[PDB]
RNA sequence: AGUUGAGAAGCUUGCUGGAGGUAUCAGAAGUGCGAAUGCUGACAUGAGUAACGACAAUGGGUGUGAAAAACACCCACGCCGAAAGACCAAGGGUUCCUGCGCAACGUUAAUCGACGCAGGGUUAGUCGGUUCCUAAGGCGAGGCUGAAAAGCGUAGUCGA
RNA sequence: AACCCACUCCCGUUGAAAAGGUAGGGGAUGACUUGUGGAUCGGAGUGAAAGGCUAAUCAAGCUCGGAGAUAGCUGGUUCUC
RNA sequence: GAGUCGGCAAACAGACUUUGAUCCGGAGAUCUCUGAAUGGGGGAACCCACCUAGGAUAACCUAGGUAUCUUGUACUGAAUCCAUAGGUGCAAGAGGCGAACCAGGGGAACUGAAACAUCUAAGUACCCUGAGGAAAAGAAAUCAACCGAGAUUCCCUUAGUAGUGGCGAGCGAACGGGGAUUAGCCCUUAAGCUUCAUUGAUUUUAGCGGAACGCUCUGGAAAGUGCGGCCAUAGUGGGUGAUAGCCCCGUACGCGAAAGGAUCUUUGAAGUGAAAUCAAGUAGGACGGAGCACGAGAAACUUUGUCUGAACAUGGGGGGACCAUCCUCCAAGGCUAAAUACUACUGACUGACCGAUAGUGAACCAGUACCGUGAGGGAAAGGCGAAAAGAACCCCGGAGA
């Protein structure tokens, strides 16, 4: 029901990074996704006591919110709308420009 | 200079315990109103 | 699961399905009271394997 | 307390208007006395507290047929 | 019952005067149940780890009383058995 | 800051701020504050002033420390000793002990603490309680009484 | 002497203390002192009586309501011409 | 239908999930001790029991019971012969809590009258007892004037009028209209209301689908600028890095329920209503009160604490003292829906409502902290940034601040 998931190509619609296409790795709930290779963000870590390492800073990528990304089409290569036209018994996510199913 | 309050917790416990309240009519609307009120003790 | 509990597991069965799973907990408490429990998780769910016994033992 | 077995007359309030007008609140008593009630159909007494209204309605409907009643209102005797 | 001898005892309390009590005495400190009489935390533990007790001690203790932002909180209150042994015959 | 109006006030702008604002003409008011020994917060002045809590009393050495009049230990001096000593009840409720700490608390400083964090510690046939028994007094089946609420009380059963 | 009291002075009065301290003082086998539990309560208690006391409150406690009592009184009442 | 192991509380472990977790609704299961608390006590959250059944080796454990009262019933039976009280066992029901609304019992004082007594405030506040989702009242012994109307409740008027009042302060109708609402059944046994079983139907407790935007400038970021579109039973909703109908959740609009609940409707059934049979210690009256707007007054009508006390349809009571004549009703037995009141509690929507000294006392871990012996009183405290990206590393400093 939701338009998203996570095995999912995507462009960023506005955002700083727009216009970069990634693969959604963490979908949170407070409507923001983890998406790979956009919004990087330098972390100043302490390194850790107890024999622990994590250096100092590291590069991980920051959620940003689901209004800002959309799923692309990889048939006319452009941000499409998702919807739920198709289905039989099982309800598919389809594109709505194209009404082709999202695989 | 002895003072207004002297502690016994037996003299406590029987007169302003729960079960003196609610031995009559007028402190059992005592705990009524103390827990209409809402508080978080009712029995001091 | 539960209804792996209702195929022919009887009144006995499942009496004595929970003594053995009672040993189990107490042998889960008793590692955690050391050191030696690593694996969390099955102290939280012996307690729900034991209710599942439980649940099933009413209804017949 | 102070009601009539017999007739439910309980004591009743008003005023005690004085030559000045002065109203002071006051009360009204039933005129109830004990009194022993022969029944030939049980052969004894019943003894219960009534107003002198209630001896005249045992006096006009036989100590019989208020004893009926006041034991379906469900009173002691 | 046939529970209740998995219910009272809830592990051996780990301490330093545990520890050299166990070592000096033949009496291990469990922790155990905060309603378990004397006698089915001796059965318990004859039933469980297989040893002869000759003796239960108890002692209830309370549970701590933490500041805070929001006030004091409590620990659970909880008991405490000291188990002497035959002085063989260490339980494990 | 400049400027314009008889005024309440208006307009233009530099800096700050970083997401809202409301020509005009009307509608509506929680509509204008210096006083009420006005309310509530902040902050003055007095003033770095008075005090620092019995006039038993302290002096060195050594250590630790970032730093010791105050902590610890040693030497010595004083003080209590029908208590300033040991203990039980009540009341309190972890203040007890050990590690680590010193921001705040401690009428000064603190390495110390009844303070902070975290651990530990309270073992009963015989000591106290429960359990047994009752006093004063309470409550009180039924019961007497009382507009109602209730009052008093018998059997009873609580109550050191 | 303890204990209970509180006659005198001085101190203290922003106290160490919302009634004390230090020197002295009275009773100290009784109409004594005291612990623990209980009883009496607001035109109502208790009082070897002073209007004393009844939780630092007393010629009518405290609290909550009637209640925003009432005040011919006091104080105040906010921008402009 | 893809993530999850609630929040302050972000991380971390050990894990769970497409063989379908988490989550949401319906129905069950478990449900410690307290508290009406109900086995007996008790200082609430504790202490000590008994009986029955089953299991357990000088120790217990499981599952049931065990309060009082009222009503009904069975057995039993004191003085005392009979049978009454009483006692034992069963069945059913009750008790407590809740902001208000309702019907009753008891009922102030401040205040006003420019003092104050009658009076007012006010049958108010308060305390008490019952009931219901509403209650109460209700089918003319009612009003009207010789014409007529027809139960009750609620609203607007008549009207601040007639009255009433230290005729002061004040308190205050009715007739007659206009409406909201719509029904009367019975004591020769009824409507109605309950509880069941049914007859279809409707709602509710979860959800599903749900249209249409690109380029460009400034900028950290575009929803904004400039241009060109599209959708509309969907355009002034929320938030998305600045202001979005077209980016997301939604919205208009259609769909939707294994299972529960609720309302309405059939058509049976058991009950009830229900007190027996048209009303007697009743109507009326004398004292003492209370109410009726009406301070007992010319005082009718109602109610009754005391004392009395009728007629019987060629009777009887009302028409504001009272009397005749007319007119109109049938009291002393009942039951009745709607219009009416209220909202602690839910859901939606709305605001010329507040926006942190405001609005609840309370936006924050608030009836908390704190103060009281208690009853009771009662706070202060919101905002980093769009995102923690919450500052790696170096230096002074006490591995400080």
């Amino acid at each position: 029901m939701q338009k998203i998931r996570r095995d999912d190509e995507v462009i960023v619609i506005a955002g700083k990074d727009k216009g970069k296409r990634g693969k959604v790795l963490k979908v949170l709930a407070d409507d923001r996704l983890v998406v790979g290779g956009v919004n990087l963000i330098k972390r100043h870590t302490k390194p850790n006591p107890m024999l622990g390492q994590q250096g100092g800073i590291v590069e991980k990528e920051a959620p940003l919110h689901v209004s800002n990304v959309a799923i692309f089409n990889t048939e006319t290569s452009k941000a499409d709308r998702v919807g739920f036209k198709v289905e039989d018994g099982k309800k598919i996510r389809v594109f709505k420009s194209t009404q082709k199913p999202v695989q | 200079m002895k003072r207004t309050f002297q502690p016994s917790t037996l003299k406590r416990a029987r007169v302003h315990g729960f079960r003196a309240r609610m031995a009559t009519k007028n402190g059992r609307q005592v705990l009524s109103r103390r827990r209409a009120k809402g508080r978080k003790r009712l029995t001091v | 699961k539960a209804n792996e509990l209702r195929e022919e597991k009887s009144g006995p069965v499942t009496g004595n399905n929970i003594s053995h799973l009672l040993r189990d907990q107490f042998n889960l408490r008793m590692q955690k009271a050391t050191g030696q429990l690593g694996q969390s998780h099955l102290l939280s769910q012996v307690k729900r394997d034991i209710a599942r016994v439980k649940t099933v033992l009413n209804q017949q | 307390s102070r009601v009539c077995q017999v007739t439910g007359k309980g004591p009743v309030t008003g005023n005690n208007i004085s030559h000045a007008h002065n109203k002071t609140r006051r009360r009204f008593l039933p005129n109830l006395q004990h009194h022993r009630f022969w029944v030939e159909s049980e052969k004894r007494f019943v003894r219960l507290r009534v107003s002198a209204k209630g001896m005249r309605i045992i006096d006009k409907r036989g100590i019989e047929a208020v004893l009926a009643d006041l034991r379906a209102r469900g009173e002691k005797f | 019952a046939a529970e209740r001898v998995f219910k009272v005892l809830l592990g051996p309390h780990i301490s330093e005067k545990a520890t050299g009590l166990a070592d000096g005495k033949s009496q291990f400190v469990f922790k155990v149940a905060t309603d378990a009489t004397k006698l089915e935390i001796k059965k318990a533990v004859e039933s469980l780890f297989s040893v002869k007790v000759q003796r239960v001690t108890t002692l209830n203790v309370k549970g701590k009383t933490k500041r805070t932002a929001r006030g004091l909180g409590k620990r659970n209150d909880w008991k405490k058995a000291y188990i002497a042994l035959q002085p063989g015959q260490d339980l494990d």
